[PDB]
């Protein structure tokens, strides 16, 4: 059977964000699904289980009033929200099936986790949406970099010469910001005789901002 | 069965049937003493079915 | 409550390397144990369940058990698989629920060292015609990462605001570190010159560029 | 009776002055994967007295060292579980009883 | 429950074997090894039923 | 008495190989030992005569010698484009005559398994007219073969003289098989549902095709 969810994305802390899992292959009437969260570096941790042909539910010492629970049997489906979101809450979430049936304290031993529900990286923090700025550079074999500032959200796609440079990109990983914003770089390895012969263009996709934006970079002497 | 658990920490002795202390409170007449030695990667498949 | 394990523990391939689980009274040995594995950006899997037998699928390679208070998980052949880390679980009646472990990472036991190469980029004309101006040098091409970037200005470091990443495994198992730092153009403009030298394994290189050109 | 049931979850007395109700019912409680929540005790200590439900989750202790928090080796967990499939025959189905 | 010893050599096919060791003939007993070096894995228990 | 050879040997390339052959007295030693030499699909050549000099028309590669019962055939090394069995004869006083070996197969030395594929081909109306109903299925694109197929009804297997044919080599580094099988239209249309199965050492697919399209 296949597991697919639905993840979300960053948000203003103390909001209420909604998450859903589906189910397809297995009838959604005999297994009970469990829900856990990853930390970066930092081991699983549990909640509760939920049955999914009744409306008993359970949740564990730490995490009591900041969880609810909501069932669509129509849909096929399960509904979960979180409130009052925390600064160290940025954790992948499992839509994880627990083999077998059990409803009551005792009958926790017998249970394993048989298959696990792919999940996406929900970080709960507030930044200005808007399209990206892409910052000129001048080259110092000299290379040269392309570099965007402040995109919100994550991710941005990055192009040389609109499709036509293939050879010799590398890009680099997201970065973390103060003011809560990201930032990324694309440098690129070009030969030292096509410093100024040959003239390349630097070019960024933001596909939730939905714009485009071009400029023409060119080395300084 | 008194001086049996003084052989070293055991690895494995999932059971189906009955208790140790029980095989005292009931009489028997005939059980099977086999032993062998098989490496340790391969002793977890020792199982009805 | 939670279980203690090692952070870490290798082997060389081609021999057996264990793993200890330990545990409270009531965290094992009143109870059954299950592991999982999980790969890198992946979700979790099976391992072992009912404390000795494993789910299809799983060869017989694999093996794991308890005989107290702590757990014991054993592997034999570290070739592409065994490289994921491993967790511990059990059940427990204090918290009413699941209690998982730390982890445990299980490397090998191989690249030849590379000589970090840092390049400075001075802003262009379109940059300072726009009353803005960043301070970027990145190291790329090093192993293994031990690479410190600082900013200085030809007479001390600078470190206000400083926003650094974490170097992460690129597609040729290397590492790319990455630091930025904004301000306003007019200091770029009485600065003399700028210049990162990257302080990787001792091995300090300098390179200066004019902020002119 | 004598066995596995009637001798340490519910024993009867031999005077009862009733009977009880079973049916089939292999789909309101049996499950694919194996209803997991019916459980029956399997070791205890001595016999039961008739019409004495009885309730522990601690261990029983089966060798000369005393089991307080370890088992498996010497002493067993009481509590067995069922595996109550729709793929068995008659035999093993799950039986709504009522006394 | 039963025993079995046997020497002649297992045939996986059609090749005709009666003490030659062929590419689908092949030796049924195999072996261990057992030393220190080997960890917990690759280590013989003493397995008693 | 009759020469006896193995019946197959393995040699990878890059060393030296040789080929015995066990005999008798009166066989070796005494009456000089020829070894022949056949191309598959091509006609015979003796490779080396009265054990000590060496034909004209072959570079000096090969040795052969004979050593009281037994004889053998040097062969420096292994080329992978030609693998060529090599015949055993000698003379016999008793018998009057020339008596032959059984002959040796040379290969070299491994390779991954493939995904095998089946087809299945039902006879047309055309073939039911003739008052007869054969079935053949075929599987290819396997690596390597040793492969056999048997008929499958789904609910029993039936035995009315099930063949199997030899794996063959194809011109694009595969293997391929077939198989027949043969009934009356009576008991052909008895079953609605035919399909044969296939050993792969490891792998096992069905191709489940009705009799209706």
């Amino acid at each position: 059977v296949q597991l697919v969810q639905s993840g979300a994305e960053v948000k203003k802390p103390g909001a209420s964000v909604k998450v859903s899992c589906k189910a397809s292959g297995y009838i959604f009437s005999d297994y009970n699904i469990h829900w856990v969260r990853q930390a970066p570096g930092q081991g699983l941790e549990w909640m509760g289980w939920i049955s999914p042909d009744s409306d008993d539910t359970n949740y564990a010492q730490s995490f009591q009033g900041r969880v609810t629970m909501t069932r669509d049997t129509s849909i096929t489906t399960v509904y979960m929200e979180l409130s009052s979101l925390r600064s160290d809450d940025t954790a992948v979430y499992f839509c994880a099936r627990s083999v077998g049936y059990c409803s009551l304290n005792s009958c926790q031993r017998w249970m394993w986790f048989d298959t696990w529900g792919q999940g996406a990286l929900v970080t709960v923090s507030s930044a200005s949406t808007k399209g990206p700025s892409v910052f000129p550079l001048a080259p110092s074999t000299a290379a040269l970099g392309c570099l965007v500032k402040d995109y919100f959200p994550e991710p941005v796609t990055v192009s040389w010469n609109s499709g036509a440079l293939t050879s010799g990109v590398h890009t680099f990983p997201a970065v973390l910001q103060s003011s809560g914003l990201y930032s990324l770089s694309s440098v690129v390895t070009v030969p030292s005789s096509s410093l100024g012969t040959q003239t390349y263009i630097c070019n960024v996709n933001h596909k939730p901002s939905n714009t485009k934006v071009d400029k023409k970079v060119e080395p300084k002497s | 069965y008194s001086v049996l658990y003084n052989f070293a920490p055991f690895f494995a002795f999932k059971c189906y049937g009955v208790s140790p202390t029980k095989l005292n409170d009931l009489c028997f007449t005939n059980v099977y003493a086999d032993s062998f030695v098989i490496r340790g990667n391969e002793v977890s498949q020792i199982a009805p079915g | 409550p939670v279980l203690t394990q090692p952070p870490s523990a290798s082997g060389p391939p081609g021999q057996s390397v264990s793993i200890s689980c330990s545990g409270s009274r009531s965290n094992i040995g009143t109870n059954f144990v299950y592991w999982y594995q999980q790969l890198p950006g992946a979700a979790p899997k099976l391992l072992i369940y009912k404390n000795d037998q494993r789910p299809s699928g799983v060869p017989e390679r694999f093996f794991g058990s308890k005989s107290g208070t702590s757990a014991s998980l054993a592997i034999s052949g570290l070739r592409s698989e065994d490289e994921v880390d491993y967790y511990c679980a059990a059940w427990d009646d204090s918290l009413s629920g699941h209690v998982f472990g730390a982890g445990t990472k299980v490397t090998v036991l191989g690249q030849p060292k590379a000589a970090p190469s840092v390049t400075l980029f001075p802003p262009s004309s379109e940059e300072l015609q726009a009353n803005k101006a960043t301070l970027v040098c990145l190291i790329s091409d090093f192993y293994p990462g031990a690479v410190t970037v600082a900013w200085k200005a030809d007479s001390s470091p600078v470190k206000a605001g400083v926003e650094t990443t974490t170097p992460s495994k690129q597609s040729n198992n290397k590492y790319a570190a990455s630091s930025y730092l904004s301000l306003t153009p007019e200091q770029w403009k009485s600065h003399r010159s700028y210049s990162c030298q990257v302080t990787h394994e001792g091995s300090t290189v300098e390179k200066t560029v004019a902020p002119t050109e | 009776q004598t066995g596995n049931i009637a001798d340490y979850n519910y024993k009867l007395p031999d005077d009862f002055t009733g009977c009880v109700i079973a049916w089939n019912s292999n789909k309101l409680d049996s499950k694919v994967g194996g209803n997991y929540n019916y459980l029956y005790r399997l070791f205890r200590k001595s016999n039961l007295k008739p019409f004495e439900r009885d309730i522990s989750t601690e261990i029983y202790q089966a060798g000369n060292k005393p089991c307080n928090g370890v088992a498996g080796f010497n002493c067993y967990f009481p509590l067995r579980s069922y595996g109550f499939r729709p793929t068995y025959g008659v035999g093993h189905q799950p039986y709504r009883v009522v006394v």
